[PDB]
RNA sequence: CCCACCCAUACCCCGCCCUCAGGGUAGAAACGAUGCCCUGAGGAGUAGGCGGCCGUGGAGGUCAGUGACGAAGCCUAGGGC
RNA sequence: GACUAAUCGAACCAUCUAGUAGCUGGUUACCGCCGAAGUUUCCCUCAGGAUAGCAGUGUCGACCUUCAGUUUUAUGAGGUAAAGCGAAUGAACUUUAAAUAUGUAAGAAGCCCUUGUUACUUAACUGAACGUGGGCAUUCGAAUGUAUCGACACUAGUGGGCCAUUUUUGGUAAGCAGAACUGGCGAUGCGGGAUGAACCGAA
RNA sequence: GAGACCGAUAGCGCACAAGUAGAGUGAUCGAAAGAUGAAAAGCACUUUGAAAAGAGGGUUAAAUAGCACGUGAAAUUGUUGAAAGGGAAGCGCUUGUGACCAGACUUGCGCCCGGCGGAUCAUCCGGUGUUCUCACCGGUGCACUCCGCCGGGCUCAGGCCAGCAUCGGUUCUGGCGGGGGGAUAAAGGCCCAGGGAAUGUGGCUCCUCCGGGAGUGUUAUAGCCCUGGGUGUAAUACCCUCGCCGGGACCGAGGACCGCGCUCUGCAAGGAUGCUGGCGUAAUGGUCACCAGCGACCCGUCUUGAAACACGGACCAAGGAGUCAAGGUUUUGCGCGAGUGUUUGGGUGUAAAACCCGCACGCGUAAUGAAAGUGAACGUAGGUGAGAGCUUCGGCGCAUCAUCGAC
């Protein structure tokens, strides 16, 4: 017998996601074919996060985006691996070029009105191979009624 | 795909270490003692060895 | 006090199973990529927790499925996985 | 307290009614991955409760910072053995110093200096506290090990059991009775003690 | 009129002369029980029996369907066949015997000759299709070219069990040649020079049983002990160590090459090949029954810490116990998103489906207070320290945490 005072851990980070989404499929083999061949850290957390459930990846509006906008970062285009919602409260939309998991029809409109881009993450993964000049947003994952109840 | 001891495997040996052969040619575990006559032990040193 | 000897699921070497971990795999002559290839470690278990599979009655789709040249059921010191 | 259709300290029939039980009994395929526990702390006890601790699944965060039932070093406790008193003095003597285990501490997240304030404190701008600025990366300041991280969420059993070595406190005619740590068992097969909850070896 | 309901122990108690038969004075209680065959064609006739029935012989597609009737399981029983048994059997590991079996194999592919039978050989031309350079179809082959077939020969690969040789991996065991160390072993032999003694050799003396005793004294007609020296760096033991040669056992994972190497025409170097024999079937292998050696308590359940006690279990078949609804909560998937929710209802329909519509309403978008009521930007929605990612390499800094501020 060998004395095991310590345990081997097995993975407590998901590995694969959990949805049955066919072109969420198609992006994650994509995507672990970039991380795979690149060693761009960008691509590896984008990875990472399509892996995630629906309450780690929480909706950024577009007034979230125009903050992070600010200093410099007018130029970059900003990365969500969330849903990109509308802000009525912000009335005049910045240029901006966002790549995001999905829009809402609003946030798009409003995108395009301004006269930015939109684009989806597989267009991303052609324009930015290597993450290059990007702007990676979160949501605020605190903001829940049950994290608030916690 | 398989250990194979050096100690038994003389190919193994001279891949790990080369100087095998030149040990085993020149004969480096049969060196002789350098020459010349062996003082005597001292009287003193069998008395202390043999004192009561 | 000394020499040799006997054998545990313990220890060493080797094979095989599973689990865990770490790597490789697209200008695809290219893959049940939910796959395949390489390397290492580990394996008792009540209360309890989790995962994967097997089986039964019925429903949608599908196999241009089986069947009076014998369906289902039943018996079987007959076999295969 | 007899008898009232084999029914009587309150007959028989149907219904409410599938009445209630904390007590008894039972509770249905396989394999794989983990895997436990008995005063910790509080509450008036028994016909008592929570609660710490120990477990499993999910995740997430830079799985980042390192940490550790261990030794060493410095310093405590145990000065207790010991050596000497041609050192002084006389376990209570000391230059020096035991063994077993044992507390505390051992860095850049650190150390020091300087400036002010103080509503602390001090005779006191004095200490200390709070800020301010600066210096110290020339080695980041023992060893060994390090698939050993952290934070949430949800879920579950057990939470005043038995035996034993040691330490300690009491006792008896003799038995023995309390605590503390540790190990084992309840949950566990194997080799040996012919045999077997508590023995030896080994998981 | 229907069903993602039940299928005769189910579904109503009742699929049947079922609220019947039966029970109770009565109020009331209350079952069991479906299936020959397409058609009775439900066995003429003969024979044995008192009869029931039996046997022949028909009927049938089938009586292995005979009004005991579709199928006909188990418990349990009879006969036949095989086997075991000295106060239980059953079970596990492993042989053996007997009985009974599943595979595998029967030859394949490729070259060289000879004999046939045919031209869907190569090239070129035209048409068509394609992946746009590859193919298909028609003409040309005129037989040293293609395609089949038949006879020979040869190489390779082929089933089961084995033997030997050369290797690799692991391991057990025997022998041999060297090196080093210590008091450069200690001893010991043979010499040299000193010293000494008794369990005193020779000699001498005295007693005897004539066998031997006693005494004296230092090598003599034996020897011993102690010290120092030489041979001598002697040998050997013990310990450590470098190699060499045998004898035996178990195993052969992988499957083009790649690498590290070496003794380099090649190899023992990132894992077994080569040669040979018998057999080709129950021979190997497997299943069942039994004997033999060793191993092996009767299952739940309860209790406590555990045992013991206690309780349940004669046997078999069929049912037989964490379900549904409402309301929470966390997590997973999905749609839309500051909104979201068509289905109370209306429209429509191939009619309980599907499709479509919208007012209100619910929840969310604002909180706080008992209430009257009031009601969220000093600042690029603040400062500081971290922080993934990005960066023009100066910094910008997500989520999140800590702290100080603002409303």
């Amino acid at each position: 017998g060998i004395d095991l005072r310590w345990k081997h851990v097995r993975s407590s980070h998901r590995k694969a996601p959990k949805s049955d989404n066919v072109y969420l499929k198609l992006l994650v083999k994509l995507y672990r074919f970039l991380a795979r061949r690149t060693e761009a850290p960008f691509n590896k957390v984008v990875l990472r996060r399509l892996f995630m459930s629906r309450i780690n990846r929480p909706p950024v509006s577009l007034s979230r985006i125009a903050r992070n906008l600010k200093n410099g970062n007018e130029k970059k285009t900003v990365v969500v691996v969330a849903t990109v919602t509308d802000d009525n409260r912000l009335l005049q939309v910045p240029k901006m070029e966002v790549a995001a998991l999905r829009f809402t029809a609003k946030a798009r409109a409003r995108i395009e009105a301004a006269g930015g881009r939109t684009l989806t993450l597989d267009q991303l993964a052609l324009e930015k191979p290597t993450g290059a000049n990007t702007l990676l947003l979160r949501g605020p994952k605190n903001a829940r009624e049950a994290v608030k109840h916690f | 795909v398989q250990k194979k001891n050096p100690l038994r495997n003389k190919q193994i040996m001279l891949r790990l270490n080369p100087y095998a052969s030149t040990f085993a040619k020149e004969k480096l575990g049969e060196v002789k003692a350098e020459e010349g006559k062996p003082p005597k032990v001292p009287a003193s040193f069998k008395e202390l060895l043999h004192e009561a």
